[PDB]
């Protein structure tokens, strides 16, 4: 089907505690595949998938060096962000960066991300085109000057439709067995009398991949987005994923009730019945 | 720019009475990153327990999973307590075979 | 392919 990669970076600051916390880890689609920890012994990038494993000394030499001269840039972003706002340096704040693109069923580019937040918020992000920047408030408009003056999109934009895609479509490849399944749900229900007038139903999916799921109660046909918890997505640990959605009903009438389910790995979607 | 973790505590596989398996504790949906997570076997906390690297959703906030290795009995009650900046005492959930 | 990074 369509197949994403994504670097999460976070940056912590500990003031008084020394250096700001730096971790970053990569993913494809929901298959996480490396790790870069400040606070580890190694200090270089860690493999987090078996297929990775390939990879030349080359590889983890030069990934290594990109990751680890981010988590000095990140650092000084922290102290730049607080002159910015002129927030405390007793205070600590977080800093956070998304980048990655995506691509379709033949490994055609779709589409590109590069955005960070600041303290869980929205703080520059580049455009849908890939050639502009949206800034989140006047701060975020200082590093759009300079992004703009310094023309970082130019180098961005080419590594996003062409560096970023030729990486993902490589490790589709040599990830091939695992990256390229797609495990189906197994679905069963359960019944669970709360009340002498009521009962829970509990329609459940387990080791399905990947994680995007759509689980949905009816009422005689009739949708029910009201009376129902759904809890989130949950990993199996295994590489597989999890979720439930439930119903209280009137004692008697769990038959009217069926439980639907939609994942990539169903030929057709499924109705399941009490 | 503060936000509660969800938290779920579960098995890995369907329970089974002396069967090994694995505990979760999945925490998500929440702001800052700092998070305590301890896995509770008879109200004391499991030694020997992992968790995943630090990560975050769409919408930049945070999610962990911790686990540990384990074999259920029909006796043997667990649990995971959190602690957050958001979280008044540390909360505690039973684990439910059901859920 | 992990990103270059800029100054804020």
């Amino acid at each position: 089907g369509s197949h994403s990669m994504r670097y999460f970076s976070t940056s912590v600051s500990r003031p008084g505690r020394g250096e700001p916390r730096f971790i970053a880890v990569g993913y494809v689609d929901d298959t996480q595949f490396v790790r870069f920890d400040s606070d580890a012994a190694s200090q270089r990038m860690e493999p987090r998938a078996p297929w990775i494993e390939q990879e030349g000394p080359e590889y983890w030499d030069e990934e290594t060096g990109k990751v680890k001269a981010h988590s000095q840039t990140d650092r000084e972003n922290l102290r730049i962000a607080l002159r910015y706002y002129n927030q405390s340096e007793a205070g600590s704040h977080t800093l956070q960066m998304m980048f990655g693109c995506d691509v379709g069923s033949d490994g055609r580019f779709l589409r590109g991300y590069h955005q960070y937040a600041y303290d869980g918020k929205d703080y520059i992000a580049l455009k849908e085109d890939l050639r502009s920047w949206t800034a989140a408030d006047m701060a975020a408009q200082i590093t759009k000057r300079k992004w703009e003056a310094a023309h970082v999109a130019e180098q961005q934009r080419a590594y996003l439709e062409g560096t970023c895609v030729d990486g993902l479509r490589r490790y589709l490849e040599n990830g091939k067995e695992t990256l390229q399944r797609t495990d189906p749900p197994k679905t069963h229900m359960t019944h669970h009398p709360i009340s002498d007038h009521e009962a829970t139903l509990r329609c459940w999916a387990l080791g399905f991949y990947p994680a995007e799921i759509t689980l949905t109660w009816q009422r005689d046909g009739e949708d029910q987005t009201q009376d129902t918890e759904l809890v989130e997505t949950r990993p199996a640990g295994d590489g597989t994923f999890q979720k439930w959605a439930a119903v209280v009903v009137p004692s008697g009438e769990e038959q009217r009730y069926t439980c639907h389910v939609q994942h990539e790995g169903l030929p057709k979607p499924l109705t399941l019945r009490w | 720019i503060q936000r509660t973790p969800k938290i779920q505590v579960y098995s890995r596989h369907p329970a089974e009475n002396g069967k090994s398996n694995f505990l979760n504790c999945y925490v998500s949906g929440f702001h800052p990153s700092d998070i305590e997570v301890d896995l509770l076997k008879n109200g004391e906390r499991i030694e020997k327990v992992e968790h995943s690297d630090l990560s975050f959703s769409k919408d930049w906030s945070f999610y962990l999973l911790y686990y540990t290795e384990f074999t259920p009995t029909e006796k043997d009650e667990y649990a995971c307590r959190v602690n957050h900046v958001t979280l008044s005492q540390p909360k505690i959930v039973k684990w439910d075979r059901d859920m | 392919r992990y990103p270059l990074t800029f100054g804020w």
